[PDB]
């Protein structure tokens, strides 16, 4: 014979809970890719970004390393 | 079903085969004794509401969690209050009704928000059925008053917080309970009530105000949910002949698609209409009511010369087989109600609130054609007949004219 049902309380805040957000963490994970991945994709063009991210990538790289001949530059 | 004493508390049990117990608080409640019209329909609403230990809402979250199901009625004699759960989780579904009985705070806004619309909606569902509000209306004109009380709660008269707290004061009392476990272990509730339901208030027997009368007449009730008609006859002297005298007249078919050879169903033939004769035991009084309901009130008020008439015919003379038929009929149904949960609550609470031993279908009386003559004949000449018209009323069949 059961007296009482069996159950406890699990904190919660705003109604969040542990096991619910962290069905979500893996979410937050790919979104976060995505926004890196798209910020990075929108400062492509600026030539900081070249010089210190894009450029050091191993074999792609070297797709950024692109040098004017001093013949043809004014400046 | 052992019938024993916990506490001082009436408690009925039946040990089974089975995963599901069925527990039952009946109370001597019903619409009968009501206090003000329809304070037993709202009592019976505001069962499992908040109580002091526990709120409404904890329990039915807790309720799910066992699986378990609620289930509430109101009668002219009782209201059952019963819960349907797995064997083991008893303790918990005594421990419940304690609660309910002892510790309900009857608040206004449960009242107003939670209790009122759902016994308003409640109504209207039943009231869908015209054939309902047809043979409502047959008591409220045979017995006026108690018996004729409205079972459910209507609008044009409001129950107030005040009306169903004193109600509940006189009918949540050790007097006025009975337990009923079905596929219960028996000395296990015994214990277990004994310990819950200590604390109850004894109060007293609850009694109808004013002795049960006898009237006869008319209820015209101008619906458009559809038509019926009930011929009714109040019996001074209930008899249990008019149970095999109901199942013999019939009315409903016992196969699909058939009309049926009872000699109320053969009044139906050629028409769309549905009859049915029930016999309402009550223990004072009785009624006796043939209902017949339809699409058409020209069809209806053709059914309904056909079977005052076949009362008629069976004051007459009933045959051998016919007898032999109704008995048959008459033991089935009680069979059948002692199965059906809602109805065994009922009975047993009878006996035990009253002191109306149960009558076992295996020991149900067969009554001679003889008998079952006698019994149509006095109701075809009752000087009492009762007609309650629903619908197109200015259609159908009045009471002298029948
Ligand atoms: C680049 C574009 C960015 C779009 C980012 C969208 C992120 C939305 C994440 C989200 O809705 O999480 C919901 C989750 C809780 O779940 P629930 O309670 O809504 O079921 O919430 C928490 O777990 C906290």
């Amino acid at each position: 014979y059961v007296k009482k049902p069996s159950y406890k309380i699990v904190p919660h805040f705003l109604g969040f809970n542990i096991p619910t957000v962290s069905k979500w963490i893996p979410i937050f994970g790919i979104w976060g890719a995505a926004a890196g991945i798209g910020a990075l994709f929108l400062i492509e063009g600026v030539p900081r970004t070249r010089q210190d991210i894009l450029s050091k990538i191993p074999i792609i790289g070297e797709h950024w390393i692109r040098e004017i001949p001093a013949s043809d530059n004014p400046f | 079903f052992s019938t024993a004493e916990a506490a001082g508390v009436k408690v009925a049990a039946q040990d089974g085969q089975s995963p599901i117990s069925d527990l039952s608080v009946v109370l001597r409640g019903g619409s009968r004794y009501a206090t003000v019209p329809g304070v037993s329909h709202i009592l019976e609403k505001f069962a499992f509401q908040n109580t002091v230990p526990k709120s409404a809402l904890r329990f039915v979250r807790e309720l799910e969690l066992f699986g378990g199901k609620l289930y509430t009625h109101t009668t002219r004699e009782h209201i059952v209050l019963r819960t349907q759960f797995l064997k083991q989780d008893l303790p918990y579904f005594v421990d419940a009704f304690a609660n309910v009985l002892k510790e309900t705070k009857f608040q206004q806004f449960e009242l107003t928000e939670r209790v009122a619309p759902v016994a308003e909606l409640d109504l209207l569902k039943r009231e869908s059925d015209p054939a309902f509000t047809a043979l409502e209306a047959a008591h409220e004109v045979a017995f006026r008053t108690g018996l004729g009380n409205s079972v459910y709660a209507q609008g044009y008269s409001p129950v107030t917080l005040e009306d169903v707290k004193e109600f509940a004061r006189q009918v949540y009392a050790k007097q006025n309970v009975a337990v009923v476990g079905n596929n219960v272990v028996p000395a296990d509730l015994q214990q277990l009530v004994g310990t819950a339901f200590a604390d109850l208030q004894e109060g007293s027997k609850v009694t109808q105000a004013g002795t049960t009368t006898l009237h006869g007449g008319e209820a015209r009730v101008r619906t458009s949910t559809g038509n019926a008609l009930t011929i009714a006859l109040p019996i001074a002297e209930p008899k249990p002949v008019y149970h095999a005298l109901a199942s013999f007249l019939g009315g409903p078919a016992s196969m699909p698609w058939s009309v049926g050879a009872s000699p109320l169903a053969q009044a139906t033939v050629g028409t769309h209409t549905s009859v049915k004769a029930t016999y309402h035991n009550y223990g004072d009084a009785g009624l006796f009511a043939i209902t017949i309901k339809g699409d058409s009130p020209a069809e209806i008020s053709q059914v309904a010369h056909k079977a005052v008439q076949a009362l008629k015919d069976t004051g007459a003379e009933v045959t051998e087989e016919q007898a032999a038929r109704a008995y048959a009929k008459s033991k089935f149904a009680a069979a059948e109600a002692f199965e059906n949960p809602d109805s065994s609550a009922s009975v047993i609470g009878m006996e035990l609130l009253s002191g109306v031993s149960r009558i076992a279908p295996e020991n149900v009386q067969k009554f001679t054609p003889a008998e079952l003559s006698e019994a149509a004949a006095q109701l075809s000449a009752s000087a009492k007949p009762v007609v309650a018209a629903v619908g197109q009323v200015h259609a159908l069949p009045f009471a002298d004219e029948l």
